[PDB]
């Protein structure tokens, strides 16, 4: 496929996306079963002002990722840019 | 020195003994065939206990970096030989040796074939001996896997400047014309040769893949300088086109003109940011073995000198020295043990400077430092120290962060002053802020920064002279291109702006930062600036994925994606708030019959399911005759977000607050009792809500349930099917907004996870398929039925 039409594919694909997700449910779950399991994430930063999104992540993981992380022996690392910024940033107090 | 080259050839070379060869001419190196034997003996010399190293069944046995050197040395030290680079190997030095895994090639196998090519750069006669950096390019099924840098010295006097030379490789560098005296330096600019001279350069990236060929007359003074590359541009698609070439070449120089211009006038691709201190990781206590024979018949560095006390001793060496290398690689499994996470492909590069001489049997001690970032990759310095308080190694460790995935906080979570401390502090957070901040002035008229700063309570628009025309023009532009009956039924919002509106107010019951057209920029905008500050740090993996909750999304995509600029962002995300704003019937309060219930499935009762629920909301949904449906699924059974009718969250509260009460699970009694019984029973429990919701006024407060949670200050019911209407406008929006080019799929693939589909973005007829069936949509119907076509 050559690149300016995959760059057309892409667009529209991407203007559904955003058009839909205006007024369709999320199935925030199985992004959760995406990068978590599929992907086997080890960090989750939340990018916002409050941790939200880090208790959602947290709570998926201690649900059903509590078994199946210690077996990998993966460490993952529940972050939000509001309340952890020392971690993200690397820059722990003496 | 010629028979010190031949017995050198004979304990190293493999090949039939002539240096009459052109050093300048690339060397290849024989294919050496890996082998878990010889990974497992290379392992247990150098002292390697990574499990990553160990032959476990399933797996793939992955190669230590350091065996790099088993398969390069060959064709690397062979460099050193030919009758152009004189000097006696016994006072050879080895001073640095790097090895750099090219981003993209995945570490060794145990099944691979490695071919290995040696090319010599830097034949450089000092004052204090001669300095020769070779580049050993190793690669795997024709592409390159790992390059090996090597810099070796010859101690003594060398005024060999006839052959002595320099063919570096320049780094790249971009060049923004902004400015109209940027291109009159560039033309102004002998050596800047263009392809069409007519070549407008306003607002373009230029790129210059140059490289210099220096021979020397002195040891400053160069006796002609040839630096040469094409210049290309970035286009548009953000390809790169060669539309003009560098052909700079002169006699006696004394340095280049373009590498001045460029340490004023040009900026380096790559900057390694720096920690504001050093985080101390370790200071582990490295031992040199007994013997160097287990590591020198594996390696096949056979210099007897770290073996032979006869051969130390003629070479004024304090002993038989221990293989230097030994103790780089022997310092790395450190920093892979302990800064690697116990992972082999967490490495990307590594670069280990030989300062002291090591002899066997001694008791040193390594100083690790995490420093700093570049682009994801942390950066560590180490350093190591023997029992007399004297550092003997240095080295630089590029090091890949894992999978570090994204998800960007939606709304009801804006604060005052949120993200007011980096605006200040941060230089890219700035950018963001005054970016965003002047286009709302010079577009709309107002400071989204005064507005998360202080929070008016209302916000007076004046179109009070020339500025307030082009501020008015395009407050009557926004329209709603909502489907009613298959015809458009356009309705512009601020139906009182007109050509004879002077002034408008935006109105808000306690401050317009809690109205969804003001969260919605506010939010994504300062997320987007904490993300350019990460980025500015390089804190962040190219392998990152990312998700939103809802509007995040928005501000994902722009920071992960830089699908759409600021300008774009703003305006799209101002569109969208406003779009969902005016969308629903609302009051003077901005109240509307409509927001979210965030239930709890385990608190109901614990059997109770997500499955239950959707059916509780199906069902509750006709027979009361509102709308509601679950429209974030959040927690799997701990926390769905149904957004619909004011009424329709009351009843569907008060039928989930009785069914706890009277502790009675639909699953059981509609599979293991009677067979569409608890469909006509569930109706009358509806109907008994449904008549107390209906009674409470239009604007009635939504209160907390047992499992329920009431979504404070939601007037929009968004993601809800009650503005499915309004999706024909914002696709007719983002159409306009999102452009063809500035997408780009690679940096997208597997990368971005829409809300809609919870799949990594991909662009095949399998996903196009799963996007038309969730929701059918002409474009892509037409695109699925239309595959083959865009293929050729």
């Amino acid at each position: 496929m050559k690149p300016e039409v995959e760059q057309e594919l892409a667009h529209i694909l991407l203007t559904e996306l955003l058009a839909y997700q205006f007024a369709s449910p999320v199935r925030w779950i199985e992004t959760q079963d995406v990068f978590l399991k599929d992907f086997n994430t080890e960090r989750v930063v939340e990018i916002g002002p409050s941790p939200t999104l880090a208790g959602m992540a947290q709570r998926t993981l201690k649900n059903k990722y509590e078994s199946y992380d210690a077996a990998l022996s993966l460490h993952r690392e529940i972050l939000c840019y509001s309340k952890d910024a020392k971690e993200i940033y690397y820059t722990p107090d003496p | 020195n010629q028979r010190i080259k031949e017995m050198y050839w004979k304990l190293w070379i493999d090949e039939p003994f002539n240096l009459d060869f052109d050093p300048r001419d690339v060397i290849k190196g024989k294919d050496f065939e890996i082998t878990a034997k010889e990974v497992y003996d290379f392992t247990h010399a150098v002292g390697n206990n990574c499990e990553d190293f160990v032959s476990r069944p399933d797996r793939t046995m992955l190669a230590p970096m350091d065996f790099a050197i088993v398969v390069g040395w060959r064709a690397i030290i062979k460099a050193i030989f030919p009758n152009t680079v004189d000097g006696d190997l016994l006072k050879l030095v080895h001073l640095s040796n790097g090895y750099k895994m090219i981003p993209g090639a995945k570490p060794l196998q145990v099944g691979d074939v490695v071919s290995t090519t040696a090319v010599i750069e830097s034949v450089v006669n000092q004052p204090t001996g001669k300095i020769v950096d070779v580049v050993g390019t190793l690669s795997r099924n024709g592409k390159p896997v790992m390059e090996v840098t090597s810099s070796f010295f010859y101690r003594g006097n060398y005024t060999d400047f006839e052959n002595t030379f320099q063919k570096t490789v320049e780094p790249v560098y971009q060049m923004h014309i902004k400015t109209s005296k940027d291109i009159a330096v560039l033309r102004s600019k002998e050596w800047f040769q263009l392809d069409d001279e007519d070549f407008d350069l306003l607002n373009k990236t230029l790129t210059f893949e140059t490289e210099t060929e220096v021979t020397f007359k002195n040891a400053n003074i160069f006796s002609s300088v040839k630096c040469f590359g094409p210049i290309k541009v970035e286009l548009p698609t953000k390809e790169t086109v060669e539309i003009g070439i560098v052909d700079y070449e002169a006699g006696a120089s004394h340095g280049n003109p373009v590498v001045d211009f460029l340490k004023r006038n040009g900026s380096t691709l790559e900057q390694k940011v720096n920690l504001e201190n050093p985080i101390p990781i370790a200071v582990l206590d490295s031992y040199t073995p007994s013997t160097n024979e287990p590591y020198a018949r594996v390696s096949g560095d056979l210099n007897p000198i770290h073996v032979s006390r006869h051969f130390a001793s003629y070479a004024n060496l304090p002993g038989t020295i221990t293989h230097g290398m030994f103790s780089s690689a022997s310092v790395r499994a450190l920093i892979e043990n302990w800064a690697a996470d116990s992972v082999s492909s967490r490495v990307r590069g590594y670069t280990c400077q030989f300062v002291d001489m090591v002899l066997p049997n001694t008791a040193l001690k390594t100083s690790i430092q995490h420093v700093g970032m570049i682009n994801g990759r942390k950066l560590i310095k180490f350093e190591t120290r023997n029992e007399d308080d004297v550092v003997v190694l240095t080295g630089e460790a590029e090091i890949e962060q894992p999978v570090t995935t994204f998800v960007f906080t939606g709304q009801g979570s804006q604060e005052q002053g949120m993200g007011m401390d980096l605006y200040k502090t941060s230089k890219a957070a700035q950018d963001v802020w005054n970016r965003a901040d002047n286009h709302f002035k010079d577009t709309y008229g107002f400071s989204i920064l005064d507005i998360v700063i202080n929070n008016p309570v209302n916000l007076t628009i004046h179109f009070g002279g020339e500025k307030g025309k082009r501020i008015r023009e395009n407050y009557s532009a926004m329209i709603f291109e909502t489907i009613v009956d298959g015809k458009l039924k356009t309705e512009k919002i601020f139906k009182e702006i007109n050509e004879h509106s002077t002034s408008y107010t935006f109105r808000s019951e306690k401050g317009l930062l809690s109205a969804t057209q003001f969260t919605q920029p506010a939010l994504t905008l300062m997320e987007k600036a904490a993300f350019e500050d990460l980025k500015s740090k390089g804190l962040i993996p190219a392998d990152a994925t990312f998700a939103g909750h809802s509007l995040g999304e928005y501000a994902a995509l722009a920071s992960l994606a830089d699908v759409m600029s600021i300008e774009s962002l703003v305006e799209v995300v101002f569109y969208r708030g406003m779009t969902m704003q005016v969308a629903v019937p609302r009051d003077e309060l901005g109240r509307s019959n409509y927001g979210m219930i965030a239930i709890n499935p385990g608190r109901v009762a614990a059997s109770f399911s997500q499955e239950a629920l959707q059916y509780v909301v199906e069902r509750v949904g006709k027979r009361t005759g509102w709308l509601v449906e679950i429209v974030n699924y959040n927690v799997e059974n701990q926390q769905y977000v149904a957004a619909g009718d004011l009424r329709a969250l009351d009843t569907v509260t008060n039928v989930l607050n009785f069914i706890k009460l009277q502790k009675i699970d639909i699953i059981e009694l509609q599979k293991s009792l009677s067979l569409e019984e608890v469909e006509g029973h569930l109706f009358e429990i509806i109907d008994e809500a449904s008549k107390k919701s209906a009674v409470k006024p239009r604007p009635l407060k939504l209160e907390r349930g047992f499992a329920c949670i009431p979504l404070v200050g939601i007037s929009v019911p968004f993601h809800s099917t009650y503005l499915m209407n309004g999706v024909k406008p914002f696709k007719s929006f983002l159409k306009k907004n999102i452009i063809k080019e500035n997408v780009k799929v690679a940096r997208l693939a597997g990368k971005y996870i829409p809300n809609l589909t919870a799949k990594p973005f991909q662009v095949t007829k399998e996903y196009f398929q799963d996007v038309y069936d969730l929701t059918g949509s002409e474009p892509i119907k037409e695109i699925i039925d239309n595959w083959e076509k865009y293929e050729q």
